[PDB]
């Protein structure tokens, strides 16, 4: 039951949260919500009008 | 199973470098929307000062517009991802022969077709695009700004030295980088959603 | 009013996304620790072997 | 006895390669549905940008749904396991012909 | 007594729960009861709603 | 309110889920002992045959 | 995943943001919004004159 | 953003790899195990001989 361990949900949804740390760094460090097309690509383009 | 597991994990690892292509890109054309940006305050500034001050001073704002293109120019061709020059019209979205388009292909899943079409047009001619950008308009309003004297010649009455058409004309730029970038967002939330049913297929 | 519409697309609230990064942090930490005991069955494993 | 014995823990296996198939198929529609969830929440905006921004912005909203759309399909032909395109049209519920289930 | 040892209670209750501490680790490590459509499927959809 | 019942439906007390993590994993050791109580019967089945 | 960490973006709105600071300084101990011809080259030109 | 490529082909993700580096010595302490009871076979031989 060794050579391949079951524990990988665990990583996965592991590195789902350290994304999503990041991404909130990225908008707190910056001060927004739209620091990137692909957070909010229709508010991002109403916003530049 | 493991050719389809391994190729799998390989493929979602080509997914997320294709997402930061589209990081580069995105950076450069953020960049590009703050040029803009600058150029339409000077177009606008410009307006009034087809009364206020004289063709030396718009020969000024000219001077500014002039550079910032130069600018335009120097992220379509500067802009590179490992070499990679998107900002180009290699990658046009549509030419008029489809077999020149060269899409861009991401390998997405482990399996023949699992995969995608990208492409992405910005430079100095990248203002109202019928098909061609067109002739004495919609080019020159990104590359050479009207703005030397000719709005001292006339008021928004003539449509090619015309004050409401330059406007617009720089408005559509936007738009069409504004619609670029909106596209990619929308391409990078696809890619990060197939990742994350690539990563669990994979478990 | 502009700038407020502006805002409101580009302007992150910091108070609430300041709780969803200490949310997602302490799941990232929750979970490593569910790594770590998630590796410990296999060495009770080899119990049964030694 | 024993026919029955080794036959039943294949059927075993059987049962949890079945379940593991679900597993995928089910983490690709739990992707689908953050997507029309994302596609709602641009709809809704869109009703009160019926006021507030034009054809123009709207046509950006359609941008970003028509690409998410454009995933939709992605993921109903991209998603196999061990090469088993599942949420195409091929297994549907019940067709007219009931053959061509 | 050996070719076939009774000892299958142990192995069957052994595997169950194990399954049931990583079903744990999946609940834990995503902060969730409903990580999976299996847990419950009712309160999915709802959920969904 | 819909964000409390959302929870109530999704999130898990991790509390009370942490205990049964406990549980099953304990429950997991006492099996694997009484496995390796279960497969020395033989052995002494060998003593008698030896 | 620590060869090289992923919190950059960190930094450069750092320098982005101490950047800022130092400009806005700029112009408040002169007291001018052309402090330096890249401010505003096109009203620096017409301020000029 | 290149700095992110780098580092996904260079730096490698340890939680994973040390999950790796677990599994890999418990099979090492395993496969010990096995030729601790391989080389018992042939003393038993000896029984026959003795």
């Amino acid at each position: 039951i060794n050579h391949n361990i079951a524990a990988l949900n665990t990583l996965n949804r592991l590195s789902s949260n350290n994304s999503a740390s990041q991404k909130n760094m990225e908008k707190l460090s910056s001060g927004l919500r739209i620091n990137r097309a692909g957070d909010d690509a229709a508010g991002l383009a109403i916003s530049e009008k | 199973m493991r050719g389809q597991i391994r190729g799998l994990e390989m493929a979602s690892k080509n997914s997320q470098d294709g997402i930061s292509l589209i990081q580069t890109a995105e950076g450069a054309l953020t960049e590009t929307r703050a040029i803009l940006q600058r150029v339409r305050e000077l177009v606008v500034q410009a307006g009034n000062t087809g009364t206020q001050d004289k063709a030396t001073d718009l020969q000024s704002i000219q001077d500014e517009i002039s550079a910032l293109t130069d600018e335009i120019d120097g992220i379509s061709n500067r802009t590179e991802f490992n070499g990679k020059k998107l900002l180009d019209g290699t990658y046009k979205v549509d030419t008029a022969t489809p077999a020149n388009q060269k899409n861009l292909v991401f390998q997405i899943g482990a399996n023949a077709t699992q995969q995608i079409s990208v492409n992405i047009e910005d430079m100095g001619a990248d203002a109202l695009g019928i098909k061609e950008a067109d002739g004495s308009i919609a080019a020159l309003h990104s590359v050479n700004d009207l703005d030397v004297t000719k709005f001292a010649d006339n008021a928004a009455d003539c449509a090619d030295i015309g004050f409401d058409a330059q406007l617009k004309v720089v408005d559509e730029a936007i738009n069409q980088v504004s619609s670029q970038r909106a596209k990619l967002g929308a391409v990078q939330n696809r890619l990060e959603h197939t990742i994350n049913n690539l990563s669990a297929s994979g478990e | 009013n502009l700038t407020a519409a502006e805002s409101r697309i580009r302007d992150v609230d910091m108070a609430k996304e300041m709780s969803e990064f200490t949310k997602n942090n302490i799941l990232s930490q929750a979970s490593q620790a569910m790594l770590a005991q998630a590796n410990q069955q296999p060495q009770n494993v080899l119990q049964l072997l030694r």
